[PDB]
């Protein structure tokens, strides 16, 4: 029953071609992390 | 009627069901759910032991 | 009573919306995940809590659908609140390629498995081979390099579909997958046997399809 | 069995504490010293030495207990200074063996206040060595420098 | 069971909408009354909905919120293009004091454009279009092109505001801040921010 049914179609698509349609939700944007940068002072102190 | 019967078509399951009318397509599903009881008997069975 | 749940929502929605299986499913049928038998966890939560789950996004202007063969997945309508998109049709030629291997019984033997080489003897067997080489590139003949190409660009939307839900690799090798059920919404054009473009119509009515 | 101690704990370029050392008790340490003395401050640096987990950090004050809050700010980064940073345990094992566990930490640069963690450890360090000393460089007349 | 303001909260009917633009990491500001308003009734129920995501609500010291994801977030994450964070700093630094009596509010995309070839380096902005352009007309239409994409970007995260019509001018909201530099006891705002964008 289907194999005439579904064979045809594809045999014939292009002469009507249709598309479905899918739930596509956005992505969340983030910030592009940066290179890390920390802080560097050479902290000296007299030491108890 | 006919818009009832046309609704129907459609929402047939799978290839050992697609007798396309829709009444003939009543007594293979519920032929479906004998065969899905015995399954589950015998499953059952099996998870006691 | 005042400050009792039932003023503001009912007690099976928000018993369902506590659940922890809740935010996994939700972040996944947004972004068009169909559900299967397979994975049970899911589809049993589905099915548990239909009604409330269809209620609570048709907050957002879609409809949470169910499938005849027992699949769900969101359809958006004309004013929704979440965007909607459109599959390519090299994504329908595999898609409807997918659904006859499902249903072939010659192919039952290999219980499920198949592999990429199958999959793309049978499309080039059933597809005009050289008119299809039109889209992925407009000089193909027939050359072995354009050969390659398509098989690659086969593979790439064989991995996209994988992301739908509608294929499951192996755990281990990524050189053969497993069909889902899902796979059958390939076949909505043709599954009543009546008038191809009055069938065209009400699918674009219902929002199931768009033309190209 | 001899059950393994706790033997000391080290502060280096904290907010207030340039290069101290506490040295631990076998049953109980106690802190004493008027509000704003530091001594919560020295329970923090402990339990981050301890464990890392910089998802898991969040220092509340003692008042606001148990109040699920999602704060802004954990509050680590203000005890620590600009610079490299460290704080370390030193500890005797069942086995008689000394190891040295801690940390290295360290404030990030911009708008975020983030701080990044390098965990370490040491064994076979000699008995004689202490940390105060093996993590900074005697520059100067006695105006030690911190190694990163 | 539930919270039951949590309950509230999300039965409100604004929740939809804000969800949805939240989860695409849009900046909700002051400007937003209702939007901004619900947020700050209904917050402390509202970090605990989003932290069962593995993402993070949080209010900015100006005053606008916005969503961070974890490492383990469950919304898809998405990431901006280097073009995107050079234009971001430089509408903080057009955050000025001297533009509110050279504009009233309300600047103009050549504005920006002007701004941007003036004060980057020509080897970033080549970066930014290709590495074998030079100098050329067309490359300079290019970058036009995508400053205008990229200005729509922001726009989307609710950084610039286009005034109601064709053309393309628009004003600038305080949460462009999250761009800008980190502010130390008596520290120069446009000092240190020309230090980043240099
Ligand atoms: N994150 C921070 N940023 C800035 N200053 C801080 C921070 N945490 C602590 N301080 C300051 O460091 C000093 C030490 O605080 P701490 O809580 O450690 O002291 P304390 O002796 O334990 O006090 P109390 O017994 O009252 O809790 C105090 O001045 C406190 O204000
Ligand atoms: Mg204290």
């Amino acid at each position: 029953i289907f194999s005439q049914r579904l064979r045809q179609s594809v045999q014939h698509y292009f002469d009507n071609p249709w598309t479905l349609t899918v739930a596509n939700a956005e992505r969340l944007l983030d910030m592009r992390d940066e290179e890390l940068a920390l802080r560097n002072e050479e902290v000296t102190g007299e030491l108890p | 009627f006919i818009a009832v019967y046309q609704h129907l078509r459609e929402r047939i399951r799978q290839d050992i069901i697609r007798t396309d009318d829709p009444v003939d397509a009543i007594e293979q599903m519920e032929i479906e759910l004998a065969r899905l009881t015995e399954e589950l008997t015998a499953r059952e069975q099996k998870l006691a032991i | 009573s005042s400050t009792h749940i039932e003023q503001f929502m009912p007690v099976k929605l928000a018993q369902a919306l506590a659940n922890s299986l809740f935010p996994e499913l939700d972040s996944q049928l947004r972004a068009g995940r169909h559900i299967g038998i397979d994975d049970l966890d899911n589809h049993a939560f589905l099915m548990d809590f239909q009604e409330q789950l269809e209620e609570f996004y048709a907050r957002y202007n879609v409809e949470l659908i169910r499938a005849p063969e027992g699949f769900f997945y969101l359809r958006p309508r004309s004013t929704t609140l979440i965007p909607r998109s459109v599959l390519s049709e090299l994504d329908m030629m595999v898609g409807k390629i997918l659904c006859y291997l499902y249903l072939s019984p010659e192919r039952l033997a290999n219980q499920g498995i198949f592999t990429s080489q199958e999959l793309y003897e049978e499309l080039i067997s059933l597809a005009d081979e050289g008119k299809l080489m039109k889209f992925v590139n407009q000089r193909s003949s027939g050359s072995d390099l354009d050969k390659q190409k398509l098989q690659e660009k086969v593979r790439t939307t064989l991995n996209r579909l994988r992301r739908l839900g509608m294929v499951y690799f192996l755990p281990n090798n990524n050189n053969k997958f497993t069909i889902t059920e899902a796979v059958f919404r390939f076949g909505a054009d043709v599954r009543s046997g009546d008038d191809p473009r009055e069938i065209q119509l009400r699918m674009i009515r219902d929002g199931e399809a768009m033309p190209v | 069995i001899e059950r393994g101690k706790f033997r000391s704990l080290t502060l280096v370029n904290w907010n207030g504490f340039f290069a101290r050392t506490f040295d631990l008790d076998e049953l109980v340490t106690t802190l004493s010293g008027g509000n704003g003395a530091g001594k919560s401050t020295t329970m923090a640096a402990f339990v981050t030495a301890l464990i890392p987990d910089l998802t898991l950090l969040h220092f509340r004050n003692t008042t606001e207990a148990g109040a699920t809050s999602g704060s802004r700010d954990k509050g680590l980064h203000g005890k620590l200074r600009a610079g490299v940073c460290y704080s370390t345990l030193d500890v005797i094992n069942s086995r008689h063996q000394r190891v040295v566990v801690g940390v290295r930490l360290q404030q990030v640069a911009g708008r975020d206040r983030k701080v990044d963690i390098k965990p370490f450890m040491i064994q076979g360090l000699p008995t004689a060595i202490q940390p105060t000393q093996l993590l900074t460089e005697n520059v100067g007349e006695r105006q030690a420098r911190v190694l990163p």
